[PDB]
């Protein structure tokens, strides 16, 4: 309804492959009070 | 416009503003009230609603 919301959360690993066996809440980071009816995405890249 | 014109033809600054009501969240507003806090006594708040 109009609010952009983004949370987070950043934690140490070790392990290679896959997401490790543990649980962790992720804290509010950022709010937005903009509305746009966001169908698609695609994430950048660097070079 | 010079600055021998006469009342009503001397160059005035007019700013226009505009009101719109969009279904968007509303951004602009007022001010707060502030008062004072006061402890140890019933009383009645209104903290952020
Ligand atoms: C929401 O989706 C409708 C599609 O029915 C579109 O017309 C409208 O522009 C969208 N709202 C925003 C803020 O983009």
């Amino acid at each position: 309804d109009g609010y952009f919301k983004i949370y987070s959360k950043h934690t140490p690993i070790n392990l290679v492959r896959g997401l490790p066996q543990g649980f962790s809440a992720l804290e509010p980071l950022v709010d937005l009070p903009i509305g746009i009816n966001i169908t698609r995405f695609q994430t950048l890249h660097i070079s | 416009f010079q600055p021998t014109y006469g009342v009503g033809y001397q160059p005035y600054r007019v700013v226009v503003l505009s009101f719109e009501l969009l279904h968007a969240p509303a951004t602009v507003c007022g001010p707060k009230k502030s008062t004072n806090l006061v402890k140890n006594k019933c009383v009645n708040f209104n903290f952020n609603g």
